[PDB]
DNA sequence: CTACCGATAAGCAGATCTCTCGATTGCGTATGA
DNA sequence: TCATACGCCTCTCTGCTTATCGGTAG
RNA sequence: UAAAUCGAGAG
């Protein structure tokens, strides 16, 4: 009653789920991928997300996350989408800033 | 209150039921209780208590 | 944040099947119930025919259609799409947990 | 709605496309501004490398294909410099065309290669050609 | 906005459509009949435009779902006319397509062998099979001319298939501009084609055209000099509603399966036959209360201008059912011709007047008939058509909470990337900073220091929305507050969340600033926050006048101050002003000092300065 | 008549009076500064019809 | 011209699949252009 | 009960947001957020009363991923940190039938209405004289033919005659 | 900076319509700090300070059968300069119905004036 | 000879950024008093 | 004699669209 | 607290 309608999607899911091996965008982060990483790190912070990385009395969820980025602790993976539907996945951690 | 902090967005159910057998009922309630303080209650539920005993035995 | 968020955010009630934002409405309990909301486009008249059938203001019954979900919009574009109502034209939203 | 995509090929919201190449070069309007300015880069040589941080750049790059594919390209035109326009059947199409830019080190613009060479042509200088040229192939990128 | 409050479901996609009369008849709450608006005490009257089941209005708690004024979201009503009428939308459609048709055959007055050959080409390109559409007319090669469409429809399946099999397109069809460009060339040469001849190649039987008078008449003459003797062989009048829209319906049943290649440009699922109620709305539709609520004045009560023109609408319809009864009674028996004429003669006035009614309710433009008046009420199309309409002036941009404007004074004391925010702004604007383990100490100082003392917190919003403002509390009541804001929540529902303090806008965060017009990207940029508490004017270092092209004129420019993490972020990030060195227009800096720091630099670095 | 006509500036006449324009024929003399009074008494306008036209001649 | 084009839009039952930045901003849904162009992903160390 | 068992395991797909709080600890937080809540409740999709769950799964956003792996991804909408994906777990529901038979006990009785409780676990709603004149007891057969689902508990309302 | 305003309570008086409230106070309960910055008739004093939300006259409505009070529309603070009795040229000698009242702000040299 | 196709000329339709103050709001008429 | 509710009471640019009059096939 | 038109206008 529902297979039908779940394994279509999942198929065409899978269909433009780019192979790790051929991902051929930049291998830099963005600056627009900096600041949405930094952004929702800092909600996730500020919604009580686990830290694992130490404050020096830091108040500031936008500064914890820009000292996660630095650091490269991150616990968030991207999701480049190309025009047709294509999505490559890279991760913060293999990212390179700047 | 029932927002989708508590509700989830679709509910849509796949397969179907699976279990007419009439012989495998057991093995649920008693690893049910054993998956889950080994604390759900929101005002007051009793109905638990009481409805796993009518199957094996007497209340 | 400078269009939507801070302007007009609001988190109306949509049905699926129906498409429609303001073909909705919130039923009314009888004794002991939630006040769930439902179409008045899915829903067929009893007359045209509990868990099943919920009651309105003016009495009348109606059973069917209690599916729907909240979508965040703009109330702007429910006040859109009641003066293309006006105009005959009606629109479907597609919402992607079907 | 048109803005560059994750191919760096431009192109509307629809995925309509409108030039596959920004410009043919695709590199940012901001930082074109001492991309030129050969002279002042080879002064400032040490400082820009500090910058840059060539060491970490290269377990995610990839130098040697582009960079032999450049150099034949150029060696090509070089022999088919002087002739009319029409007559000029591309056997070897620019290196924007398959090698990324920005993942292959070496893929830059005709335009661009050909100022480069010309400077470091001109204008003999303790720092080596290629590790300059090394440098600037990484401001293009 | 409320971060604590997600959504999951979101609308992938809108596809446009028309009303059909049975599903508004099917969803609508009420109807109206009585032309009055309110009665002399000012109760809502039964079945009235202000229906107590229409939406809740002023304290009548609304008779649909049961809920307050601010809580009833307004239920759709419709009227039941009695008369189908010509759309104004879809005027132009219908008069050209009756244009190009026969009224014998109710076939189109072009051949019906290119009737297929449009079918099959749009039926074949919707699915983004260019070429083959073209392709398709090399199969030209009476009773011959049905052994070729047999040809087309195997062609036309087989690419598709084709097509469809290779992955060059979904089932979905592929529309993208070139089909469109495709779509709607084929289709105007093909209508235009339609109105080209004027002998009907199908049946031989032709048929007179139809003129139009304004945007709500038809003319037609069956009588001529010609083309009558021409239809022996081949064996300024009024043209009336209901018979114009039968013909309408005879030739759309004829030709189903072109009107639908036609009439879609989505390939899937174009099941719904197109009948002919699609430009007559034999029920039309009256908006809520709640949108249709009039204006109030301090004393004095205005009618609502909508609300007027169903009301005339109702009358015009009132007065034909009345009329009508009339009609009925008199046709008990035959009457004089006088009598039967005339109530006749006011008939078609009265549908004339209807129709121009519908038109005026419509587009204001169309309506006819002024000699001095006073103004020419707008239309619901004048409501969204101009600069003034809903489009342009509040989906396009919308007035924004949380920002400031006030005049901007120079300062260079501050470092080139923040402003200087005046202290009677930092006591308004507020950030809904949420409680938690570290900012616990700053945000209890805060709500402490409460509304009135900077840095200090207006409102404390709860888990569960339930804002409790500061305004009106005093000094233990802020204190035993702070100490009770990081407690354990009772309900599971909200024990994932936290409180959130609306502190003032502290020194750490960050606003944008825009100065009309917004010509391009640096007139928007984002400074931080440096709150100056002596002025009260907006402060704002040199450097950034040039990038604003701003004054200090008495110019004054905005202040947004962001809600989120996230704009925050980009804000700070993307948008900050020292990102934007240099203007994309040609790669020149935009920034940097003017006037008597040059000067002052030219006097310091001379040779005489020791 | 004459009070409504000097109250809102708008012309009403069956003759047309030889005039191009219909409204803006008086106006508020603002007491802000004795400069502004003066300067009401002195100046003269080309018309309103003038003041929407493209010509800068 | 919002009644000419709507005239045709809803005549074709054209249906907008929500690309153009003034589509989304008009229902209300996060851009497609810059920060928008991609998304974020939540890496979970489940069991 | 009269030849029949009913409590059919049914897997499901769900569609839960999971908040940032539990993001090292997803399956927990994700039973704990919608789960938990779902027992002990008449659910008309699922299609009576649930007495628990079993099996979580993951269906999470990466197709390159293994169907076994320890990592997981969580799609983040992009105006909140809240995170929400798809879900397969095992529900058990007992399931009343229209038409059929039960077993149940008397508890609470009236002059007006008779309370039965199938398994004292479904509300509904003084000896006299019956039709053998044995006082009225906790055990009987009664019929299903109306049932009441607007309280905060389903009731099963019926009569002996069929 | 001089600013003056005019109360009216003649405005939905119709031609020949006895009067319908009155200038003062009522009998009802009254708040005594409505006695500050109000005079014994329904005009205020002279010279007070008078800030949004501080009403300034003070008129007996019969309709209600209650004393209503005006209220200040104007941000900065303001002084009472003048309080007019202008009466009615009519020959009917109705009670006050219609007041002016002037006020008077200190428009000191601020920054972001213009000299 | 006469139907079909374009080539002007007239009409039809639509165009030529924010905000604050102040001012203002119809004649004609027709019957119940 | 005479008051408020009904009834109306003349100095700019781009297209697109259709009507009418020339030429050519049969 | 409305809504429209006119004048003064500010950048
Ligand atoms: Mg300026
Ligand atoms: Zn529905
Ligand atoms: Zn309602
Ligand atoms: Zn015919």
């Amino acid at each position: 009653d529902f297979q039908q309608h779940e394994q279509i999607r999942r198929k065409t899911l899978k269909e433009k789920a780019i192979p790790k091996d051929q991902r051929a965008t930049t291998p830099y982060m963005t600056k627009y991928e900096r600041a949405r990483i930094l952004g929702t790190r800092a909600l996730q912070i500020s919604m009580n997300a686990p830290v694992f990385v130490d404050l020096e009395g830091e108040t500031d969820p936008l500064r914890i996350a820009m000292k996660e980025l630095a650091e490269k602790k991150i616990p968030l993976v991207i999701r480049r989408y190309l025009p047709d539907g294509s999505f490559e996945d890279w991760s913060v951690e293999e990212l390179i800033v700047d | 209150t029932a927002t989708t902090l508590n509700t989830p967005v679709v509910i849509h159910a796949t397969q179907l039921p699976q279990h007419v057998s009439t012989d495998e009922v057991l093995q649920f309630l008693e690893s049910f209780i054993d998956e889950k303080e080994n604390t759900n209650l929101s005002s007051s539920i009793s109905q638990l208590k009481r409805i796993q005993r009518d199957f094996k035995g007497l209340p | 944040d400078r269009l939507l968020n801070s302007s007009d955010y609001t988190q109306a009630s949509v049905c699926r099947e129906c498409g429609s934002i303001l073909t909705t409405q919130q039923s009314v309990p009888r004794i002991g119930s939630i006040s769930t909301v439902c179409c008045r486009r899915c829903s067929m008249r009893f007359e045209d025919a509990d868990s099943q059938i919920w009651e309105d203001g003016q009495g009348n019954k109606f059973v069917g259609g209690n599916e729907t979900t909240t979508v965040a919009i703009p109330f702007v574009l429910k006040y859109l799409d009641s003066e293309l109502s006006a105009m005959g034209i009606r629109l479907r939203y597609n919402v992607e947990p079907k | 709605g048109v803005h560059v995509s994750y191919d760096n090929s431009i192109r509307d919201a629809d995925g309509t496309l409108v030039q596959f190449m920004y410009g043919g070069d695709a590199i940012d309007i901001t930082k074109e501004s001492h991309m030129t300015q050969f002279e002042f880069c080879l002064d400032n040589y040490y400082a820009l490398l500090k910058k840059y941080n060539p060491s970490a750049l290269i377990e995610h790059l990839d130098v040697e294909s582009a960079l032999k594919y450049s150099k034949k390209t150029l060696k090509y035109r070089k022999k088919h410099s002087k002739e009319p326009h029409y007559k000029q059947s591309v056997k070897y199409d620019p290196v924007l065309a398959k090698y990324n830019p920005a993942k292959y080190l070496g893929s830059v613009s005709e335009n661009f290669q050909d100022k480069l060479e010309s400077f470091l042509d001109k204008n003999s200088k303790g720092v080596n050609e290629k590790k300059f040229r090394a440098l600037m192939q990484l401001k293009y990128m | 906005m409320d971060i604590s409050k997600p959504v999951g479901s979101e609308i992938t996609s809108v596809d446009f459509g028309i009303l059909t009369a049975k599903e508004i008849r099917n969803l609508s709450a009420k109807q109206i009949t009585n032309p009055t608006v309110l009665d002399n005490l000012g109760h809502p009257v039964s079945g009235g435009l202000y229906d107590l089941a229409l939406g809740a209005f002023l304290r009548n708690l609304c008779s649909t779902c049961g809920l307050d004024e601010k809580f009833c979201p307004g239920h759709q009503g419709h009227i039941e006319l009695p008369v189908p009428c010509y759309n104004p939308l879809f005027f132009n459609q219908l008069y050209i397509y009756l244009r190009a048709s026969c009224l014998f055959c109710h076939h189109f007055r072009l051949k019906s062998v290119e009737v297929h050959r449009y079918a099959c080409k749009l039926r074949l390109l919707q699915y983004g099979l260019i070429d083959e559409s073209y392709k398709l007319d090399e199969i030209t090669l009476s009773t011959l001319l049905n052994e070729l469409k047999s040809k087309r429809s195997e062609y036309v399946d087989m690419a598709i298939a084709k097509a469809l099999s290779d992955g060059r397109t979904t089932e979905r069809g592929s529309f993208t501009a070139t089909v469109n460009d495709e779509r709607k060339k084929l289709v105007h040469e093909f209508h235009k084609k339609l109105l080209s001849r004027g002998k009907c190649d199908n049946c031989g039987m032709f048929s007179p055209k139809f003129r139009k008078d304004g945007f709500t008449k038809i003319f037609e003459t069956a009588l001529n000099e010609k083309q009558i003797t021409n239809n022996r062989v081949k064996g300024s009048t009024y043209i009336l509603s209901t018979e114009v829209k039968n013909i309408l319906d005879t030739v759309f049943r004829k030709e189903q399966c072109v009107l639908q290649y036609v009439f879609h440009s989505r390939p899937n699922l174009s099941r719904k036959l197109v009948k002919a109620d699609s430009f007559f709305m034999d029920v039309l539709v009256v908006p809520p209360t709640r949108f249709r609520l009039p204006s109030k004045l301090g004393e004095e009560v205005h009618e609502n201008s909508q609300n007027q023109l169903l009301s005339k609408v109702l009358t015009t319809s009132l007065l034909i059912r009345d009329l009508n009864d009339d009609l009925s009674k008199l046709q008990k028996d035959k009457v004089s011709l006088e009598d039967r004429r005339v109530i006749f003669s006011r008939l078609m006035n009265a549908f004339v007047t209807i129709q121009n009614d519908v038109n005026a309710f419509i587009d204001s433009t169309k309506a006819q008939g002024r000699t001095s008046g006073k103004v020419p009420i707008p239309g619901v199309k004048q409501a969204l058509e101009k600069k003034e309409g809903l489009f342009r002036k509040h989906m396009m941009g919308k007035r924004v909470n949380y920002a400031a404007r006030s005049v901007i004074s120079p300062d260079p004391n501050i470092e080139t990337n923040e402003i200087g925010v005046p202290p009677v702004f930092a006591v308004k604007l507020t950030y809904p900073e949420p409680v938690t383990a570290y900012n616990i100490a700053e945000l209890r100082q805060a709500v402490i220091n409460g509304p009135d003392k900077w840095p200090g917190a207006t409102q404390i919003q709860n888990e569960d929305g339930s804002l409790v403002s500061l305004i009106g509390m005093s000094v233990e009541q802020r204190k035993a507050l702070a100490n009770q804001l990081l407690t354990p929540s009772s309900n599971v529902s909200t024990h994932t969340l936290n409180k959130k303090v609306y502190r003032h806008i502290k020194n750490r965060d960050v606003v944008l600033m825009n100065r009309q017009p917004t010509l391009h990207k640096a007139s928007m940029m984002g400074h931080k926050v440096r709150v100056l508490p002596n002025e009260k004017t907006l402060r704002l270092h040199y450097a950034n006048t040039g990038a604003y092209n701003a004054d200090f004129d008495g110019d004054e420019m905005n202040m947004h101050f962001p809600q989120n993490e996230n704009a925050r972020a980009e804000a700070l990030n993307l948008a900050n002003t020292d990102s934007q060195y240099l203007t994309p227009t040609s790669g020149s800096p935009v920034r940097g000092l003017i006037q008597d720091h040059i000067s002052a630099g030219v006097w310091l670095t001379s040779k005489d300065s020791f | 008549k004459m009070q409504y006509f000097l109250s809102t500036g708008n012309l009403v006449s069956q003759s047309g009076l030889d005039l191009q324009q219909v409204s803006g024929y008086t106006v508020v003399a603002e007491k802000i500064n004795f400069y502004r009074f003066i300067s009401h008494f002195r100046m003269v306008h080309r018309g309103s019809f003038f003041a929407q036209l493209k010509t800068t001649t | 011209t919002t009644c000419q084009f709507l005239t045709k839009a809803v005549l074709d039952n054209e249906r907008e699949q929500l690309d153009s930045p003034s589509a989304r901003i008009v229902v209300g849904k996060l851009n497609n252009v810059g920060t928008g162009s991609f998304d974020v992903l939540a890496k979970v160390p489940n069991a | 009960n009269g030849t029949s068992n009913c409590i059919v395991r049914v897997p499901i797909a769900l569609y839960v947001s999971l908040a940032p709080m539990y993001l090292e600890n997803p399956l927990q937080g994700v039973m704990k957020q919608h789960l938990n809540p779902l027992v002990m409740k008449y659910n008309n999709k699922v299609g009576g009363v649930v007495l628990g769950y079993e099996g979580l799964k993951i269906l999470d956003a990466d197709p390159l991923s293994k169907e076994d792996t320890s990592e997981k991804l969580i799609k983040i909408t992009p105006d909140t940190p809240f995170g929400f994906t798809w879900c397969h777990v095992n529900l058990y529901v007992w399931q009343p039938q229209v038409g059929d038979v039960l077993e149940g006990y008397i508890f609470i009785q009236s002059a007006s209405h008779i309370g039965l409780l199938i398994h004292d676990a479904f509300n509904a709603s003084g000896h006299w004289v019956d039709s053998n004149g044995e006082p009225i007891d906790g055990k009987l057969r009664f019929t299903v033919r109306n049932v009441h689902t607007t309280g905060r508990v389903v009731s099963v309302d019926g009569t002996l005659i069929s | 900076m001089y600013k003056t305003e005019k109360v009216d309570l003649a405005l939905n008086r119709n031609r020949g319509d006895p009067i319908t409230q009155h200038f003062g106070f009522g009998n009802d309960e009254w708040p005594k700090e409505w006695l500050e910055k109000l005079d014994e008739d329904g005009l205020p004093y002279i010279g007070t300070y008078v800030e949004e939300g501080d009403p300034i006259c003070a008129y007996f409505d019969d309709t209600l059968n209650k004393t209503k009070i005006k209220t200040y529309h104007s941000s900065e603070p303001a002084y009472i300069e003048e309080v007019n009795l202008i009466g009615d040229e009519s020959n009917k000698f109705q009670e006050l119905q219609t007041v002016s009242i002037k006020y008077r702000i200190r428009r000191t040299p601020q920054i972001g004036d213009k000299f």
